[PDB]
């Protein structure tokens, strides 16, 4: 998917990957400490894996 | 001389107008080349809301090129004639 539409899904920061899950339906593959960061931050995001 | 001189916020070329246009004969070489001019102080991207090729993987008998500005390869961004053309 994300070679496909590297302009599209792939970002520059982890600054956009939390805007782009708080306005669009997007899925962001963050690191698993900036997970645990945001998500005491934020109580509208969520770690949805393991 | 198939030209196709056009502007605006959008528009969309197609497939269709190159046998509706009458500058084309059914089964002969063509050099058919649409002309996109942007409106003053913007930028172009070009999107595939459809995209098929009768001979996939044959660049020689058809395919389509994204030239960026006049003919040259300097500014050739993709071309494509394989199965799905990405986005440029
Ligand atoms: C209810 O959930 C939605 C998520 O589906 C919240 O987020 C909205 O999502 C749309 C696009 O999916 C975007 O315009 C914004 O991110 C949100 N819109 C608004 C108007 O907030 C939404 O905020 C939640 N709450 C309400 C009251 O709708
Ligand atoms: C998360 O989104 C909703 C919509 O406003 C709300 O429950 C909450 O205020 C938001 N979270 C934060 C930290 O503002
Ligand atoms: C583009 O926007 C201008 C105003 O910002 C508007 O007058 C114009 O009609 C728009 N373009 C098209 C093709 O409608």
């Amino acid at each position: 998917f994300m070679s496909s539409r590297r302009q599209s899904v792939l970002v520059k920061s982890n600054e956009e990957g939390i805007q782009r899950v708080l306005t669009s339906d997007y899925a962001f593959l963050m690191e698993s400490t900036t997970i645990e960061f945001v998500t005491q931050r934020n109580c509208n995001l969520t770690q949805i894996g393991g | 001389d198939c030209q196709f001189e056009l502007s605006g916020a959008d528009g969309i070329v197609r497939s269709s107008q190159v046998e509706q246009e009458e500058k084309t004969k059914p089964g002969q070489a063509v050099d058919c080349i649409w002309t996109i001019k942007a409106t003053p102080k913007a930028k172009i991207y070009l999107r595939f809301l459809d995209y098929q090729m009768e001979h996939s993987n044959e660049c020689k008998r058809n395919f389509v090129a994204v030239y960026d500005g006049s003919s040259a390869i300097e500014n050739l961004k993709a071309k494509f004639c394989s199965t799905v053309a990405n986005d440029v």
